[PDB]
């Protein structure tokens, strides 16, 4: 029942996500990687899905075996729309995967520019390292993404 | 054939990737986890 | 992409300040060869 959730929030069946939560389906169901509906949302675009999964009580802060959660795959796929939505859920702007890496470090690698001050908006460590002991800063610099280096001074 | 290869149990986990080391020229054993990073992804199994 | 080509480290000197490609050479798309160019009517061209 639990894996129907998480195979239509990976789909994007917006229908079948509230039928499916109608029968009270575990909104936090994990996958064989640790992903739940709210990750597999998060990383496919699913927009309509991440807000009626999040009013139906889904952990906003759910992690896979990595450590890594939807924010990480929202800032990391330019999912502007999505990454405010969990943020205004209260999804851990500072959280870090198993690697030492935020949200930050994701949006700010692939230069998504307008994810990256929205996530400074709510907070996020523009010192915070990785297990390499590097910046949003130091990704910018060694990416040449000037624009982007600009907004982290 | 020859064929090197990890026996089963020590490439079934994602965390088996730190237990194996990888010698440098000072002579030291490092470690995966010590140079890499790793995380979960969407890829396709058959190319067409 | 050229941008990825670019950041490639050649070396990390003594003071740990590091070396890319794009420090000692110019990362563009370009011809395989530079050797035939076409025009067509006096204008810039390619075909078959």
């Amino acid at each position: 029942l639990g894996k129907k959730l998480l195979e239509a929030a990976r789909a994007g069946r917006d229908d079948e996500v509230r039928i499916l939560m109608a029968n009270g389906a575990d909104v936090n169901a994990a996958d064989v990687v640790g992903w739940t509906p709210l990750h597999l949302a998060a990383y496919w675009g699913h927009l309509e899905i991440v807000e009626v999964l999040l009013k139906n009580g889904a952990d906003v802060n759910a992690y896979d075996t990595l450590g890594s959660t939807p924010l990480h795959l929202a800032a990391h796929f330019g999912h502007l729309e999505i990454v405010e939505v969990l943020l205004k859920n209260g999804a851990d702007v500072n959280a870090k995967d198993d690697n030492g890496i935020t949200p930050l470090h994701l949006a700010a690698n692939r230069g998504h520019l307008e994810i990256v001050e929205v996530l400074l908006k709510y907070g996020a460590d523009v010192n915070a390292q990785d297990k390499f002991g590097k910046t949003a800063f130091d990704i910018s610099i060694n990416n040449g993404n000037e624009d982007l280096a600009e907004i982290l001074q | 054939k020859v064929y090197v290869m990890s026996e089963a149990k020590y490439r079934m986990l994602p965390d088996d990737i730190g237990d194996w080391y990888v010698r440098a020229a000072d002579g030291q054993m490092v470690p995966f986890s010590a140079f890499s990073s790793s995380r979960w992804e969407y890829g396709s199994p058959r190319l067409e | 992409s050229t941008e990825e080509f670019g950041k490639i480290l050649l070396k990390v000197n003594q003071d740990g300040s590091r070396v890319l490609l794009r420090d000692v050479a110019k990362i563009e798309l370009g011809g395989e060869n530079y050797d035939i160019i076409a025009e067509f009517n006096g204008q810039p061209a390619s075909g078959l």
